């Protein structure tokens, strides 16, 4: 914000980053007066994302919920405020944070294929059928997004959702097998 | 809740005190399923609003009310159908 001893507005600093296309000519954004306009702050500040306010500071992304609320051009107050919510808790994960789960069938609804389950925090390392074992050897930190249900792990052979670990198939020369199915070589009995 | 040494639910408890008009015999409720419809309620009522009404009434009749207040909703914005209970709250609290 500092071009040369002259401290940049966003407006100011946005527009400096701009690279145009050739033929299309980009007109800059018209500063508008502010038009005088709390949800975020029960759950921004309640027990919800505790665990995560002592990592990541609520007060940016608390101006920025008020900003998305007053902004956005539908009265789903409740649900207006979901994108706001999931960037602090991707920021929460990305800071070593454990964010709980936050969402529900009224508020803010995520759907996932088959019988997989949205999850805020949760090993990007999904387990599957080939690799019952990747989440416990999982470098990176927990992230959002659909999983398989505890107990169970991905069908990745024949893509039939999240089955448990004793009812996966096996693949053997590109062909699937089944549970209790028998291969033989000249000296071996699999 | 009890008549003769039974338990009345509070549909029979609330039917057992009707007193209809002359000619305007009014129907009974009828049940209905339930719709099964940590939330909003709960930042909301567990929240520091309210830090020095909680230790004096208690909050989970307030939070399941609050629940029920929502999932009976009436418009789409949740906000709005929090005011009721959470006032009630606040009364009580006074
Ligand atoms: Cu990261």
């Amino acid at each position: 914000l500092l071009s040369h001893n002259t401290k940049l507005t966003p407006m100011e600093f946005g527009n400096l980053q701009k690279m145009d296309d050739p033929t299309d000519q980009c007109q800059d954004p018209v500063p508008e007066p502010p038009r005088n306009c709390g949800i975020c702050e029960e759950l921004l500040h309640g027990q919800l994302f505790s665990g995560c306010v002592a990592l990541v500071d609520v007060g940016s992304y608390l101006e920025a919920c008020r900003q998305d609320l007053c902004f956005c051009e539908d009265t789903d107050l409740l649900s207006c405020v979901c994108h706001t919510l999931a960037e602090y808790s991707r920021q929460c994960t990305h800071a070593g944070g454990l964010p709980q789960d936050w969402r529900g069938p009224d508020f803010c609804p995520q759907k996932c294929p088959n019988n997989m389950q949205y999850h805020e925090c949760r090993s990007p390392c999904a387990d599957t059928c080939s690799n019952q074992e990747h989440s416990r050897a999982c470098e990176d930190h927990c992230v959002a997004g659909c999983f398989c249900p505890e107990g169970t792990v991905l069908d990745d052979i024949g893509q039939t959702g999240c089955v448990p670990v004793s009812k996966c198939a096996c693949v053997y020369n590109g062909a699937a097998y089944a549970p209790g199915a028998t291969y033989s070589t000249d000296c071996t009995n699999c | 809740l009890l008549s003769h040494n039974t338990k009345l639910t509070p549909m029979e408890f609330g039917n057992l005190q009707k007193m209809d008009d002359p000619t305007d015999q009014c129907q009974d409720p009828v049940p209905e399923p339930p719709r099964n419809c940590f939330g909003i309620c709960e930042e909301l009522l567990h929240g520091q609003l309210f830090s020095g009404c909680v230790a004096l009434v208690d909050v989970g009749s307030y939070l399941e009310a609050c629940r029920q207040d929502l999932c009976f909703c009436e418009d789409t914005d949740l906000l709005s159908c929090v005011c009721h209970t959470l006032a009630e709250y606040s009364r009580q609290c006074t």
